[PDB]
C-alpha cells in the first residue's frame, strides 16, 4: 500500500510537469512560426517593391538611350 | 488567506474591472482612498475580503488586481478617475498600440512586447500571497486584446503557475453593441487556444445583458455603462462566497465540484434576479419564491439559450441577503412540480444551495433598485451550446470565402489554425450532444 | 496619440487638401494662426491624429504638399488658412507634369520624390505612435496620378507595416476635356490595386451630377465640386477625429471594409445634400452617392454608416435595421453583420444633423468599366502613346494595367455572384 501511495503522488507530479512541459513547447513553436510568417510575408512585399525600383531604372535607362 | 488574482484584459475586461471593483469597495466599505474604517487590523489580516484586497501599512485596501490593455485610452481614465488612488501605478499596464480587432496582433505581433512585463507585474501580486488560490481573468471574445492577448496570457499561466486555477468572465458578442465584422473569428480562436488552460468560464452574452436593461430596466438604448453594473452584480454574486463569511456560505469551489463533470464541460449558465427599476420595486417587495422563480424564466439568462430544450447535469442557486433555508426549500419545492427541468440521467438531481447574509448594494446614479434579497443561479445545461452553434455558424459563413482572412495570415498566421480551431469548436458541440444521450 | 501624416500631390490634391484643412479646423475649433478658440473639450481631446503642437499653444497641421507645378503652391499660401501650414513642409517643382504619368511617375516625379521623403521621415519620426498616411491627389492629371503612384510606392518601403489612405478623384469627359485622362487613371488604378489598403473613389462623373442634377447649378465650378469633396472627407474621419468606438483609427477601420486585399474601393455617400429615417433613407440613395455607380446594381460587402448631431439612438439603431430588412438581397449573405453604424455628437458646419456613408460595394465595378471603355477607345488606336513611349515606357505597361483592372472588375463581379450555399 505505501509502494501504491508513493506511486500516485509521482504519477500526479509527473503529469503537472508534462502538461507544464507540452505547453511550454507548443507556445514556443508557434510563437517561432507565426515570426517567421510574418517576416517571410514582409520580405515578399519588400521584394516586390524592389522589382518597381529595378523597372524604373531600366525605364529611364530606356528613355535615354533615344535621341 | 486564500487570494485571488483578478486580471481585466482589453477594453471590455477593463471597463468591467471597474465596474466589479467600485461595487466591491461599496460592498465593504472601502473609500476611493483605500481606506476602510471599519478594519481594524492596519496593515494586513487573514478576513473574508483579504481574498481580494491586500493592505498597506498607511491603512490602504488594495485590489488583487492587474488591468492591462494594448492601448492607453482605457486605462488613462482608471488612472485620472475616482478610484485613482485604489490602484498601485504598476497594476495598470499600457501599450501604445492596439491589436485593431485582430487576434493574431493580440496574440503574436503587438501582445509579444507586453507579456513578459505583464506576467512579472502579476508574479508581484502572487508573491504577496500566502496561499495563492487562481486568477479570474476578465476579457471580451470579440476584440483583438481580449481574444489574442488573453489566450497568449492564459497559455503562459498555464506555464509559470502550474494547475492554479483559471477562471473566466468572457463577454460574447452581439450584433447591437459589437465593433468588429471579424469577431466570430477572434471568438473561435481564442476559444479554441483557451479550452485547456481555463477551469472554467462564465460568458455573458452582451445581447442578452442589452435585452435585460431594455425589458426590464426600461432604458432605450442602453450603454456599456449600463451593461457593465449589471454585469457587476452578476459578477459580485458569483464572487461574494470568497469575499464574505457565514454560516451558510458555500465556497465557489464547492460549485465548481458539481458543475464540471469533465474537464471541456466548463461553461456554467448564470441566471440572476431580480432586475428592477426602482420605480417599479417600491412597495414591491420579491419573495425568496419569486426571485428563485426568475432563474427559470429565459429572458432573465446572460447567454441566449433555452435550457427547456436541453438536459441539466448541475443547478447551483447562489441566494444573498435575507434569505433563510425554510423558504428556499418551500420555493424550490414548488418550481419542481411546475418547470421544465430534466436532468441527464447520470447525475443527481438536488439543487445545491449556498446563502450569504449580506445584500446587494447598488452604485449610485445606477439603474438597478436596492432590493432586501437576491439569487445567482449557476446551472450546467447542454442548451449553452446553442450560443457556441450560432457563432460557429458565423465563422463558416465568412470562412467558406476566406473573408478577412489576409488580415490574419498578413500577420503570421496560417489557415491550419482556423480550420483546427474550427475542428475543436465542432468537437466541443459533439461533447454537449454526447453528454445529453441517455446512458445504455 | 495615434498620429496620420497627410500628403496632398497636385493640383486637385492641393485645391482638396486645403478645402479639407479648413473644414476639419473650423471643426476643432482651430485658428488660421493655429490657434485653439473653441469651446468643448471634445474638439482637443484627438486633435494629435491631424495636428501637431508647437508650444504658444499653437496647432500645425501634419500636412506635406507636392506639386511639380510653382503655381498652386502661392494658391495654397495666399489661400484662407494659408498661414497654418509649416513653411518646410511645401515641395515643389517647375516643370509641371502636363498631364503626362510617366513624366509624374519615371521622370520628373523620381527627381522629386527624394525631398519629399525626407518631409515625410521628419514627420513620421516625430509620431509618439504613427497609423499611417493619406493622400489626396486625382488620377487624371500627371503630379497626382504619376508622382502621388510612386509616393506611395516610396513610402511603403519604408513604412511596410503602416497604413496606406488615398483620396482618389476619378476623371469625367463631363468635367475635363484633356484626352489622355483614362490613361492616366488606368496607370493609377494598377498602382493603387497594389500598394494601397483603402481607397475612397471620388468621382467626378457624380460630383458633376450632383451639382447639375439634385443642387440645379447650370454649370458647376471646381468650387462646387469641391463643397461636395470637403463635406464627405468631413464626414469619414470624423470616427478618427472624435472620442468614439467604432472605426477609431485607420487600422480597424480597413479591417472592418477590407474582406480581400484588392478590393478596397469605397464609394462614400452624404446626406444632405431632417428627421432619422430620412437621412438613412437618403444616404442610401444612388442619387447621394459620391460615386457614379447604382449599388442595386451590385452587393455590399461592408458598410460604415456615421450619424452626426444630436437625434435618438434608438431611432437610428431601428432605421439601419429596417434598410437592411428591406434591402437584404443588396448585403451579401456571407459576411454576417457587415453594416456597423457610429453616431457622433458634433454635427459638421451650418447643419443640425448629418449622414456620412462608406460602402465596399460590388457597384464600383462601373466606375471601373467606364474608365475601361475610354482606355480601350484611346488604346487600340495606339492614340498619343508618344507621350509615354517618349518617357522610356514599354506598351506591355499598358496591357498589363489594363487586364489587371479587368481582373479586379471580375473579381468584384465573383463576389457578386456568390452564395452561402
Ligand atoms: N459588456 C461590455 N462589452 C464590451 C465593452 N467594451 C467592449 N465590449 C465588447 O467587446 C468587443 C470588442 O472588444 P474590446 O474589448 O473593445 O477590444 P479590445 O480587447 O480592446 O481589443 P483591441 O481594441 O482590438 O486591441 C465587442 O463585442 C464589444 O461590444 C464593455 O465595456 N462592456
Ligand atoms: N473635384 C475636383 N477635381 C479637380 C480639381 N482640380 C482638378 N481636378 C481634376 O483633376 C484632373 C487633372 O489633374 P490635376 O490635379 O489638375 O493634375 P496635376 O496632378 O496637378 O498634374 P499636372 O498639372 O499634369 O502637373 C482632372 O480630371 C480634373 O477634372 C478640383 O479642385 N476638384
Ligand atoms: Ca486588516
Ligand atoms: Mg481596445
Ligand atoms: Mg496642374
Amino acid at each position: 500500500k505505501r509502494e501504491h501511495e508513493r506511486e500516485v503522488i509521482q504519477k500526479a507530479i509527473e503529469e503537472n510537469n508534462n502538461f507544464i512541459k507540452m505547453a511550454k513547447e507548443k507556445l514556443a513553436q508557434k510563437m517561432e512560426s507565426n515570426k517567421e510568417n510574418r517576416e517571410a510575408h514582409l520580405a515578399a512585399m519588400l521584394e516586390r517593391l524592389q522589382e518597381k525600383d529595378k523597372h524604373a531604372e531600366e525605364v529611364r535607362k530606356n528613355k535615354e538611350l533615344k535621341e | 488567506m486564500r487570494e485571488c488574482i483578478s486580471i481585466h484584459v482589453g477594453q471590455a475586461g477593463v471597463q468591467i474591472g471597474n465596474a466589479c471593483w467600485e461595487l466591491y469597495c461599496l460592498e465593504h466599505g472601502i473609500q476611493p482612498d483605500g481606506q476602510m474604517p471599519s478594519d481594524k487590523t492596519i496593515g494586513g489580516g487573514d478576513d473574508s475580503f483579504n481574498t481580494f484586497f491586500s493592505e498597506t501599512g498607511a491603512g490602504k485596501h488594495v485590489p488583487r488586481a492587474v488591468f492591462v490593455d494594448l492601448e492607453p485610452t482605457v486605462i488613462d481614465e482608471v488612472r485620472t478617475g475616482t478610484y485613482r488612488q485604489l490602484f498601485h501605478p504598476e497594476q495598470l499596464i499600457t501599450g501604445k498600440e492596439d491589436a485593431a480587432n485582430n487576434y493574431a496582433r493580440g496574440h503574436y505581433t503587438i501582445g509579444k512586447e507586453i507579456i513578459d512585463l505583464v506576467l512579472d507585474r502579476i508574479r508581484k501580486l502572487a508573491d504577496q500571497c500566502t496561499g495563492l488560490q487562481g486568477f479570474l481573468v476578465f476579457h471580451s471574445f470579440g476584440g483583438g486584446t481580449g481574444s489574442g492577448f488573453t489566450s497568449l496570457l492564459m497559455e503562459r499561466l498555464s506555464v509559470d503557475y502550474g494547475k492554479k486555477s483559471k477562471l473566466e468572465f468572457s463577454i460574447y458578442p452581439a450584433p447591437q453593441v459589437s465593433t468588429a465584422v471579424v469577431e466570430p473569428y477572434n471568438s473561435i480562436l481564442t476559444t479554441h487556444t483557451t479550452l485547456e488552460h481555463s477551469d472554467c468560464a462564465f460568458m455573458v452574452d452582451n445581447e442578452a445583458i442589452y435585452d435585460i436593461c431594455r425589458r426590464n430596466l426600461d432604458i432605450e438604448r442602453p450603454t456599456y455603462t449600463n451593461l457593465n453594473r449589471l454585469i457587476s452584480q452578476i459578477v459580485s454574486s458569483i464572487t461574494a462566497s470568497l469575499r464574505f463569511d457565514g454560516a451558510l456560505n458555500v465556497d465557489l469551489t464547492e460549485f465548481q465540484t458539481n458543475l464540471v463533470p469533465y474537464p471541456r464541460i466548463h461553461f456554467p449558465l448564470a441566471t440572476y434576479a431580480p432586475v428592477i427599476s426602482a420605480e417599479k420595486a417600491y412597495h414591491e417587495q420579491l419573495s425568496v419564491a419569486e426571485i428563485t422563480n426568475a432563474c427559470f424564466e429565459p429572458a432573465n439568462q446572460m447567454v441566449k439559450c433555452d435550457p427547456r430544450h436541453g438536459k441539466y447535469m448541475a443547478c447551483c442557486l447562489l441566494y444573498r441577503g435575507d434569505v433563510v433555508p425554510k423558504d428556499v426549500n418551500a420555493a424550490i419545492a414548488t418550481i419542481k412540480t411546475k418547470r421544465s427541468i430534466q436532468f441527464v440521467d447520470w447525475c443527481p438531481t438536488g439543487f445545491k444551495v449556498g446563502i450569504n447574509y449580506q445584500p446587494p448594494t447598488v452604485v449610485p446614479g445606477g439603474d438597478l433598485a436596492k432590493v432586501q434579497r437576491a439569487v445567482c443561479m449557476l446551472s450546467n445545461t447542454t442548451a449553452i451550446a446553442e450560443a457556441w452553434a450560432r457563432l460557429d455558424h458565423k465563422f463558416d459563413l465568412m470562412y467558406a470565402k476566406r473573408a478577412f482572412v489576409h488580415w490574419y495570415v498578413g500577420e503570421g498566421m496560417e489557415e491550419g489554425e482556423f480550420s483546427e480551431a474550427r475542428e475543436d469548436m465542432a468537437a466541443l458541440e459533439k461533447d454537449y450532444e454526447e453528454v445529453g444521450v441517455d446512458s445504455v | 496619440m495615434r498620429e496620420i501624416v497627410h500628403i496632398q500631390a497636385g493640383q486637385c490634391g492641393n485645391q482638396i487638401g486645403a478645402k479639407f484643412w479648413e473644414v476639419i479646423s473650423d471643426e476643432h475649433g482651430i485658428d488660421p494662426t493655429g490657434s485653439y478658440h473653441g469651446d468643448s473639450d471634445l474638439q482637443l481631446e484627438r486633435i494629435n491624429v491631424y495636428y501637431n503642437e508647437a508650444t504658444g499653444n499653437k496647432y500645425v497641421p501634419r500636412a506635406i504638399l507636392v506639386d511639380l507645378e510653382p503655381g498652386t503652391m502661392d494658391s495654397v499660401r495666399s489661400g484662407p488658412f494659408g498661414q497654418i501650414f509649416r513653411p518646410d513642409n511645401f515641395v515643389f517643382g517647375q516643370s509641371g507634369a502636363g498631364n503626362n504619368w510617366a513624366k509624374g511617375h519615371y521622370t520628373e516625379g523620381a527627381e522629386l520624390v527624394d525631398s519629399v521623403l525626407d518631409v515625410v521621415r521628419k514627420e513620421s519620426e516625430s509620431c509618439d505612435c504613427l497609423q499611417g498616411f493619406q493622400l489626396t491627389h486625382s488620377l487624371g492629371g500627371g503630379t497626382g496620378s504619376g508622382m502621388g503612384t510612386l509616393l506611395i510606392s516610396k513610402i511603403r518601403e519604408e513604412y511596410p507595416d503602416r497604413i496606406m489612405n488615398t483620396f482618389s478623384v476619378m476623371p469625367s469627359p463631363k468635367v475635363s476635356d484633356t484626352v489622355v485622362e483614362p490613361y492616366n487613371a488606368t496607370l493609377s488604378v494598377h498602382q493603387l490595386v497594389e500598394n494601397t489598403d483603402e481607397t475612397y473613389c471620388i468621382d467626378n462623373e457624380a460630383l458633376y451630377d450632383i451639382c447639375f442634377r439634385t443642387l440645379k447649378l447650370t454649370t458647376p465650378t471646381y468650387g462646387d465640386l469641391n463643397h461636395l469633396v470637403s463635406a464627405t472627407m468631413s464626414g469619414v474621419t470624423t470616427c478618427l477625429r472624435f472620442p468614439g468606438q467604432l472605426n477609431a483609427d485607420l487600422r480597424k477601420l480597413a479591417v472592418n471594409m477590407v474582406p480581400f486585399p484588392r478590393l478596397h474601393f469605397f464609394m462614400p455617400g452624404f446626406a444632405p445634400l431632417l428627421t432619422v429615417p430620412e437621412l438613412t433613407q437618403q444616404m442610401f440613395d444612388s442619387k447621394n452617392m459620391m460615386a457614379a455607380c447604382d449599388p442595386r446594381h451590385g452587393r455590399y460587402l461592408t458598410v460604415a454608416a456615421i450619424f452626426r448631431g444630436r437625434m435618438s439612438m434608438k431611432e437610428v439603431d431601428e432605421q439601419m435595421l429596417n434598410v437592411q430588412n428591406k434591402n437584404s438581397s443588396y448585403f451579401v449573405e456571407w459576411i454576417p453583420n457587415n453594416v456597423k453604424t457610429a453616431v457622433c455628437d458634433i454635427p459638421p458646419r451650418g447643419l443640425k444633423m448629418s449622414a456620412t456613408f462608406i460602402g465596399n460595394s460590388t457597384a464600383i465595378q462601373e466606375l471601373f468599366k467606364r474608365i475601361s471603355e475610354q482606355f480601350t477607345a484611346m488604346f487600340r488606336r495606339k492614340a498619343f502613346l508618344h507621350w509615354y513611349t517618349g518617357e522610356g515606357m514599354d506598351e506591355m505597361e499598358f496591357t498589363e494595367a489594363e487586364s489587371n483592372m479587368n481582373d479586379l472588375v471580375s473579381e468584384y463581379q465573383q463576389y457578386q455572384d456568390a452564395t452561402a450555399d
